C-alpha cells in the first residue's frame, strides 16, 4: 500500500508544497517535494490525497 | 544554500524567484524578457519575483511579473534527470542596477573554476531553515571523474559537479532553477544531488555552455 509509504522528497531541489496521506494521523498533510522522482504517496492537493488514500 | 552568506540586498542582480504562491525556484534573467531555470521546476501559473532580497517583505525594488510562456528542453528526461534546463518568457520586459541580466558562456568552464551560487533554499543540511534573504555561496567546479565518481552511473555530459568533498557547503531545497556563476558568465543550473551538503555527496548542476545555441534560436523563435 502505497498510501503507507513516509513522503519522498527525492534528489531534486526545488521547494514545491506537496500532499501525503499520513496513516498515523489518519490525514493528508504537507510535505517539501524536490521536482522529480515522485513516489504514489504525493498529491497536488487535500481532495486528490483523501480520494485516493483516505481510510488507509 | 547550505554553509553560505548573505549576498547582500541586490548584489545579485540577475536571480530571480518563482513563485506559485511562494518561493518554490530561483531561476536567472538572461534578458530583459526571458529567465532560464530547470525543467523540474516547472509549474503552472508561475509568477516571475525580480529585485528581490527579502523574499517576505515588500522592500520597494521588485517587479513581480507573470510568465507568458514555459519552454522545456524537449530532450528533459525526467527519470535521469537529463538536460534539466527550461526557459521561461515574461509576459512583459523587466525594467533593467538591481535587476540585470547574465551574460551565457562563450565555451565551458573548467574543473577548478570558483563560481558563484545563490538561492532562497533551505540552510540546513539535517533539519530546515528558509532564509528571508539571498544566500550565496563560492564553490569550484569539480572534474568530470570525482563527480562520475560520487554518483556511479548517473552523470551524463550535460551535467557538472561543484562544491565540496567534505560537505557543509551546497544548495538544496529552493535553490533548483538558480544560477552558478563562474568569471561573469551563467555556467550553470543548480539541478539536483543526495541530501544537502553531504560528505561525498556535492551538487549536480546543469552544464550551460552546451545549450547556448537551443537558447538562443529558442529565445528569438518565441
Ligand atoms: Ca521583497
Amino acid at each position: 500500500d502505497f498510501c503507507l509509504e513516509p513522503p519522498y522528497t527525492g534528489p531534486c531541489t526545488a521547494r514545491i508544497i506537496r500532499y501525503f496521506y499520513n496513516a498515523k494521523a489518519g490525514l493528508c498533510q504537507t510535505f517539501v517535494y524536490g521536482g522529480c522522482r515522485a513516489k504514489r504517496n504525493n498529491f497536488k492537493s487535500a481532495e486528490d490525497c483523501l480520494r485516493t488514500c483516505g481510510g488507509a | 544554500i547550505v554553509g553560505g552568506y548573505t549576498c547582500g540586498a541586490n548584489t545579485v542582480p540577475y536571480q530571480v524567484s518563482l513563485n506559485s504562491g511562494y518561493h518554490f525556484c530561483g531561476g536567472s534573467l538572461i534578458n530583459s524578457q526571458w529567465v532560464v531555470s530547470a525543467a523540474h521546476c516547472y509549474k503552472s501559473g508561475i509568477q516571475v519575483r525580480l529585485g528581490e532580497d527579502n523574499i517576505n517583505v515588500v522592500e520597494g525594488n521588485e517587479q513581480f511579473i507573470s510568465a507568458s510562456k514555459s519552454i522545456v528542453h524537449p530532450s528533459y528526461n525526467s527519470n535521469t534527470l537529463n538536460n534539466d534546463i527550461m526557459l521561461i518568457k515574461l509576459k512583459s520586459a523587466a525594467s533593467l542596477s538591481r535587476v540585470a541580466s547574465i551574460s551565457l558562456p562563450t565555451s565551458c568552464a573548467s574543473a577548478g573554476t570558483q563560481c558563484l551560487i545563490s538561492g532562497w533554499g533551505n540552510t540546513k543540511s539535517s533539519g530546515t531553515s528558509y532564509p528571508d534573504v539571498l544566500k550565496c555561496l563560492k564553490a569550484p567546479i569539480l572534474s568530470d571523474s570525482s563527480c562520475k565518481s560520487a554518483y556511479p552511473g548517473q552523470i551524463t555530459s550535460n551535467m557538472f559537479c561543484a562544491g565540496y568533498l567534505e560537505g557543509g557547503k551546497d544548495s538544496c531545497q529552493g535553490d533548483s532553477g538558480g544560477p552558478v556563476v563562474c568569471s561573469g558568465k551563467l555556467q550553470g543550473i543548480v539541478s539536483w544531488g543526495s541530501g544537502c551538503a553531504q560528505k561525498n555527496k556535492p551538487g549536480v548542476y546543469t552544464k550551460v555552455c552546451n545549450y547556448v545555441s537551443w537558447i538562443k534560436q529558442t529565445i528569438a523563435s518565441n
